[PDB]
């Protein structure tokens, strides 16, 4: 029977494509038009340590996005870019992050949070959120930038414990280390997934 | 001070534990299989299936031997039953050790190098290595039969294993040394890989470390006396060695290792216990 | 037919809801300022649980919901058109597209000039 | 203008209320209830690398097609389980796939805003590009005409030979998620993300009636076998039946134990059974006339994304996010 | 939207009893050849 032969050939090709599919990591790039997403459907393919990353930027539809977002359920990570320089739209970015974080179909996806345009924020600070006055910088490395980071981290840690994680980063328009950061957080995400599997979580 | 009860209780406990582990593993394998390759789940499934089958077959043969009033003469004219029982014993002893070492290696790779583990291992390799481990255990079990010698009846007159209570040629000592060396190598590989994984995690982390420590302790404690006794017997000619009093105790400890494998591997997780 | 009617323009903005089970959804208050876009003011869950406010009105505005009366109240004490918006689906703690240029489950709004 | 629209809506509601003298449940009270339906899984089609997003039965009742997240379009033989075709897609964000009634063509589309049409005689034969939103559904009229719906709140009728929009259908205020063709192929129904459904005349190109009974977005729409009614599934965990002649909702299929949306609906050959796939990984079979859950289809490890009933009514195919297609009888 | 509402309101409607009766008639007539 030639039908069985054709099916076997198709299955062999499907196994090859299974190897190719599993050997690739896919990322969803999100952020407002204010932020510098491009500088960080458009498809960007890059390689870190002989590892392939495919990042998708969906900008061909309307602002109603509660239906086509479900297409990215099994994405490896969501790279969320935020303009920390503009305080006017900072609350919009916070609401966007909260909606992305608490979505039912994105509740198992980790977010790499980029706080872009840190040079503009530094310039603006040197010569909206009333809680900033009653704020003290943490015992972290080297106030406004860490205040914004903590504003995002409060939403991140409010819900979704152990299922997905947020990885904040401070970024400039001329930063060349974003790919390495993405690689490292993706490695941590894979480690967390393995740990959750080993414990039957 | 020997009775068929020991065998009966060991059979029942092992079978029940492994069946519970099998059901839990099937459900978890479906759930985690629609997310990635569940290599650890596949290896654990193989381990529990092997443990269940070994428990069933060896306990059935032991109960049949006990019920025959130890009359080993007038039921095996050609000693075919003794050879089959020895093959089953060797396979059911070797397979859990090699399997545990394999899962230790796989988890060490998946923890220390998660990107490589996810992108350059695949599930065909996992299935191939599981089948290869099982086939290697089968081949080592069959090797004395594939040669010239045959499995003898042990001093307790209730199980068949290598020729130990006799000053035989170099073949018996070689077989005992091979079994002991394989078991000790599996124990050492498992210890090293689990220690590396725990050190990496220390420097879901706490539960992983706890289960790694439990696996190491249980495996070492329950499998070291038997391997040490077998190596001592093989190196010497039983002139300076132990007797059936301690060999039976070591065999019981190994049986308890095979019993406790599903608990320290699958059944003691917080999600499973809920 | 899902209907949301806003009334009011210190103020006591009200929103009467019909065409859906009010005590199953998370409600929001949004505004559109002149020459600007739609901005999220406040948010209340389906059972009087955790309430969120925007920074510009934090501590100054309040939100409430009467499930039995199926009404949404906003007590205020800038000039904009205020809308009461509904989460797209019930039993979900996230309103996704409430501040969209064309949202189906948002009211007609009421003008407020200060 | 708002006052006039409100007055017209009130007049329409009053006319509907006056028209409704009896209820469907009251009429179907003396008929024998359908017994406990226990459909078993006869086939399980494996080979998709990720979630299955859509499927469509062929008119020959034997071959079907399915679209997957990994950008694959696989045509299966339901009887022998053998795979007939495997088509790679340029874009891996497909949302819908269709089978031609002749069986010579297969369509698909998704986030690329394109309807790709492949000739099975397998390479692409046509690429329809006029939509400004994601392509949610597509149904063949014949080898030359196709009806599509997209997330830009419009539907379209395309002449495949020329690749141009013969007709456009406007009026939905939300993204259109599903469409269903009438058996006569002269009318069709569409459900969108505004809790409303619309009946469109293909030839004229104008909206005939609008049905507003649901509370949330409508994800699935199916047409009654005789073409005088249709069923819709939505995100408010309910299914509804609407009659074209009465221009109103007839029955509601829901229970106070389902808190998940409906992703797919379908009708049996006689129309007595309504099959609906849910996000809770299971499918429910309802008695259409009595609005009673006649049975449950369980066995999918993830939410049921697509559901279809064969042209001769001899099988039900369900595809889920668990990367499997199951045939039930 | 007003013109569409007028067009939708300018049509005739059949009583719900007749629609239910026809649905029952079709289902009962075609239930003989329904494999499910
Ligand atoms: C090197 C082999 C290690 C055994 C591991 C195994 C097979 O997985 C567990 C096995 C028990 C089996 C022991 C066979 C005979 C025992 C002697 C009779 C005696 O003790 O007097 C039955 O006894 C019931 C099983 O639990």
């Amino acid at each position: 029977k030639a039908a069985v032969e054709r099916s076997k050939m198709i299955e062999k090709q499907l196994q090859k494509d299974k190897q190719v599919y599993r050997a690739t990591h896919r990322l969803l790039l999100l952020g407002a038009d204010n932020s510098g997403k491009s500088t960080i459907i458009f498809e960007t393919k890059f390689q870190v340590d002989k590892v392939n990353f495919h990042m998708f930027d969906v900008g061909g539809q309307r602002d109603e996005r509660r239906k086509w977002i479900q297409c990215f359920n099994d994405v490896t990570a969501i790279i969320f870019v935020v303009d920390s320089s503009d305080y006017n739209r900072l609350q919009e970015a916070l609401n966007d992050f909260k909606s992305i974080w608490n979505n039912r179909w994105l509740r198992t996806i980790s977010v790499i949070l980029f706080l872009n345009k840190q040079d503009l924020l530094a310039e603006k600070v040197l010569a909206y959120f009333p809680e900033f006055a009653r704020y003290t910088t943490p015992e972290d490395a080297t106030r406004a930038k860490y205040f914004i980071r903590d504003e995002f981290l409060r939403i991140s840690t409010a819900s979704g414990d152990g299922r997905h994680y947020c990885y904040p980063h401070f970024t400039c328009a001329v930063d060349t280390e974003n790919a390495r950061r993405i690689f490292n957080d993706c490695k941590d995400i894979i480690l967390q997934m393995n740990l959750r599997e080993y414990n039957l979580v | 001070r020997l009775s068929v009860f020991f065998s009966v209780i060991f059979m029942t406990v092992g079978i029940l534990s492994n069946s519970l582990a099998i059901a839990i593993l099937m459900k978890a394998y479906q759930r985690f299989r629609q997310k990635s390759k569940a290599s650890f789940l596949l290896l654990a499934s193989g381990l529990v299936i092997t443990d269940f089958f070994g428990h069933l077959i060896n306990g059935a043969i032991a109960v049949f031997v006990y019920a025959s009033d130890k009359e080993w003469i007038r039921f095996d004219q050609s000693n075919v039953l003794c050879s089959i029982f020895g093959i089953c014993m060797v396979f059911s002893g070797l397979c859990p050790l090699l399997l545990g070492s394999v899962m230790a290696i796989e988890r060490c790779i998946g923890v220390t190098k998660p990107i490589f583990h996810s992108t350059k291992i695949t599930s065909k390799h996992v299935k191939m290595m599981l089948s290869g481990v099982c086939l290697f255990a089968v081949f080592i079990a069959l090797l004395p039969i594939l040669g010239h010698r045959d499995y003898k009846i042990q001093a307790s007159r209730t199980w068949c294993f290598y020729n130990t209570e006799d000053i035989k040629d170099w073949e018996d000592r070689f077989y005992l040394l091979l079994f002991s060396f394989l078991g000790l190598l599996a124990l050492g590989v498992s210890l090293l890989c689990n220690a590396i994984t725990g050190i990496t995690l220390l420097r879901h982390h706490l539960e992983m470390v706890i289960q790694l420590l439990a696996i190491m302790c249980v495996s070492c404690i329950c499998w070291s006396p038997f391997l040490v006794t077998m190596a001592n017997i093989g190196i010497n000619g039983n002139h300076s060695l132990e007797t059936c009093e301690t060999t039976l105790f070591a065999l019981r400890m190994a049986t308890w290792n095979q019993i406790l494998d599903p608990w320290v591997y699958i059944l003691l997780r917080k999600a499973v216990l809920k | 037919q899902v209907q949301l009617q806003e009334s009011g323009g210190s103020l006591r903005l009200s929103c009467a809801a019909s065409g859906f089970t009010f005590s199953n959804y998370k409600m929001n208050w949004v505004r559109q300022a002149p020459g600007k876009g739609l901005e999220w003011v406040s948010d209340i869950s389906q059972s009087g649980a955790s309430i969120s406010y925007t920074g510009s009105v934090k501590g100054r505005f309040t939100i409430s919901r009467d499930n039995a009366k199926n009404t949404l109240y906003l007590q205020m004490n800038d000039t904009a058109v205020y809308y009461c918006a509904r989460c797209p689906a019930p039993f979900t703690p996230f309103c996704f597209d409430v501040t969209s240029t064309t949202y189906a489950y948002r009211g007609q709004g009421t003008q407020v000039t200060v | 203008l708002r006052q006039e629209a409100e007055q017209l809506k009130n007049q329409i509601r009053d006319a509907r209320k006056a028209c409704a003298d009896a209820t469907l449940s009251q009429i179907t009270n003396n008929i024998d209830p359908v017994g406990r339906i226990q459909m078993r899984t006869r086939r399980t089609l494996r080979g998709h690398l990720a979630k299955i997003y859509a499927m469509h039965w062929g008119t020959d009742s034997r071959l079907l097609v399915s679209a997957s997240q990994d950008g694959k379009l696989i045509i299966w033989d339901s009887y022998t389980t053998n795979k007939v075709h495997a088509i790679p897609l340029r874009s891996s964000w497909v949302m819908t796939c269709a089978y031609a009634p002749s069986g010579n063509y297969v369509a698909c589309g998704g986030l690329d805003n394109i309807c790709s049409i492949y000739n099975l005689k397998v390479r692409v034969s046509r690429e329809l590009a006029g939509h400004t939103g994601y392509l949610s559904c597509c149904r063949f009229l014949d080898d030359n005409q196709i009806v599509t719906s997209s997330g830009d709140t419009t539907c379209a009728l395309w002449d495949i030979e020329t690749g141009q929009q013969t007709t456009t259908f406007t009026g939905h205020t939300g993204d259109v998620m599903s469409l269903s063709l009438a058996p006569d192929t002269r009318l069709f129904v569409s459900g969108a993300c505004d809790a409303s459904a619309k009946l469109w005349d293909v030839r004229e190109g104008m909206c005939r009636q609008t049905f507003t009974g649901h509370e949330s977005d409508i994800n699935a729409i199916c047409f009654f076998p005789n073409g005088n009614a249709f069923a819709t599934g939505s995100d408010d965990a309910t299914c509804r039946l609407f009659d074209l002649r009465a221009d109103q909702e007839l029955m509601t299929y829901s229970h106070d134990n389902i808190i998940c949306g409906i992703t797919s609906v379908s009708f049996s050959k006689s129309g007595r059974l309504l099959l609906a796939g849910y996000d809770d990984f299971n499918c429910n079979v309802w008695d259409a006339l009595k609005a009673d859950r006649a049975g449950v289809l369980a066995g999918h490890d993830n939410r049921v994304s697509c559901l279809g009933v064969t042209d001769d009514g001899m099988a039900v195919a369900t595809g889920s996010w668990d990367s499997f297609l199951k045939i039930w009888n | 939207l007003v013109e569409q509402l007028k067009m939708e309101a300018n049509i005739d409607r059949i009583k719900v009893s007749k629609a239910a009766a026809d649905l029952m008639a079709y289902c009962e007539a075609h239930a003989k050849e329904d494999p499910l």
